């Protein structure tokens, strides 16, 4: 399921991004 | 199932806005 | 069921952008009403 | 999927988004 | 496998790499 896995990855790069832009 | 059907209506147009932003963008 | 466990940390990540998002609406909505104060 | 209580919060969540972004 | 979902994970991945 590679379709899954990337939406996952993407999901995950998305949250940790925001994560980031909320420590800074 | 519906929620399929809206959920990926709500998606496609947050992918979408985003393209008219890049545009709009690449006006400015 | 390995497809929901395996789905889990996408969901999170889901709940966590709208949680962001909702936040920041939230802030943005009282930065109006202190302009309109203004 | 259906009895899960965040899969419901999240799709509502993207409901939010693109309501609140149009 | 509908074209509208596989439309929607492309339009996923186009925010993801718009933010990077």
């Amino acid at each position: 399921l590679p379709e899954l896995r990337e939406v996952v990855s993407s999901i995950s790069y998305i949250a940790r991004q925001l994560q980031e832009q909320e420590d800074h | 199932a519906p929620e399929v059907r809206c959920c990926v209506d709500a998606v496609n147009f947050v992918a979408e806005s985003t393209r008219d932003q890049e545009a709009t963008g690449e006006e400015v | 069921q390995e497809l929901f466990n395996e789905l889990k940390p996408a969901v999170d990540g889901a709940n966590f952008i709208v949680n962001h998002m909702r936040d920041q609406n939230n802030y943005n909505e009282e930065k109006d009403s202190w302009n309109r104060v203004a | 999927l259906i009895k899960h209580p965040e899969v419901k919060s999240a799709i509502e969540g993207i409901k939010y988004i693109a309501e609140t972004m149009k």
